[PDB]
């Protein structure tokens, strides 16, 4: 749970 | 092979144009004084800084300036990042890793771009801030900001374009010996394939700088230890500056970074 991983999750 | 490494290649530059705005084609054509654009507003002191607020503590006013720009490009990479073939199949923390060790080299190479001897393009290509008003900020803010220029310099005398440095990047990108990756391998598979697409792009855009692709590989390296600096210098800033705050993202990216 990180703020990279959103980014790299939103499409 | 080949006209698959070129078809690569022109993937890579057009979704490096769509994921940044402003590349060094139109950077250039700021800097030249070619474009039909009205003139960047400089700013060169602490009175053409109050002047050009609009437009765009006076070295933590900067310090955070940076802050903001370099967490815009950080998102701008990762969009980047994702349009290279294979990377969004990889596991997750790995998109992370290879992103947090990465950004950074990437920030120092996209600078460049915006750079010459005596200055950076800011907001847009909308101000120009000097080299000198940077490098005169109070210490420690003035050592922190030279190091870009510093390297600009040399790495823009390669005179590289948007095309070559659209693979450069995604080579970086794709490091596979990072710390902490889980998967290797399919990493390093992706890198093999850029850097052949690198090579090609190097041979046919510099055909008479035979040298370029060996020394690109070098700057690779030297970008390790120019961020790990970088890492330094901002502890000089952190540790010692009691009002400085760090933006979340940054925060993220700098925490147990090597
Ligand atoms: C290895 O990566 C790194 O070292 C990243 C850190 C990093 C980022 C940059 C790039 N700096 C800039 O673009 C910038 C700027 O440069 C001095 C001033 C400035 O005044 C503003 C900038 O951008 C801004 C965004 C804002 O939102 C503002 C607001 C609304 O307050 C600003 O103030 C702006 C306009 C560097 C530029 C030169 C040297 C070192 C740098 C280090």
């Amino acid at each position: 749970p990180s703020l990279l991983k959103k980014l790299l999750l939103a499409p | 092979e080949s006209a698959d490494l070129r078809a690569l290649a022109k993937h890579l530059y057009d979704s490096y144009i769509k994921s940044f705005p402003l590349t060094k084609a139109k950077a250039r054509a700021i800097l030249t004084g070619k474009t039909t654009d009205k003139s960047p507003f400089v700013i060169y002191d602490m009175n053409s800084l109050m002047m050009g607020e609009d437009k765009i503590e006076v070295a933590i006013r900067i310090f955070q300036g940076c802050q903001f720009r370099s967490v815009e490009a950080v998102q701008e990479i990762t969009e980047y990042a994702k349009s290279i073939p294979g990377f969004v199949n990889l596991d997750l923390n790995d998109q992370v890793t290879l992103l947090k060790y990465g950004v950074h080299e990437i920030i120092y190479t996209m600078l460049a771009s915006l750079m010459n001897k005596d200055g950076v393009l800011i907001s847009e290509g909308q101000g120009f801030m000097t080299r000198e008003f940077l490098k005169s900020l109070r210490k420690p803010f003035g050592d922190f900001m030279e190091p870009k220029f510093e390297f600009a310099v040399k790495f823009n005398a390669l005179e590289l374009d948007d095309s070559d440095l659209a693979i450069f990047i995604a080579v970086i990108i794709l490091s596979g010996d990072r710390p902490g990756l889980l998967n290797v391998k399919p990493i390093e598979d992706i890198q093999d394939n850029l850097l052949q697409a690198l090579e090609l792009q190097l041979k046919l855009n510099h055909p008479e700088s035979s040298q370029l692709f060996a020394k690109l590989l070098q700057k690779m390296t030297d970008l390790r230890q120019i961020v790990t600096e970088h890492v330094q210098l901002l502890q000089v800033i952190k540790k010692t500056e009691t009002d400085m705050s760090l933006h979340p993202l940054l925060q993220e990216i700098y925490k147990d970074l090597y």
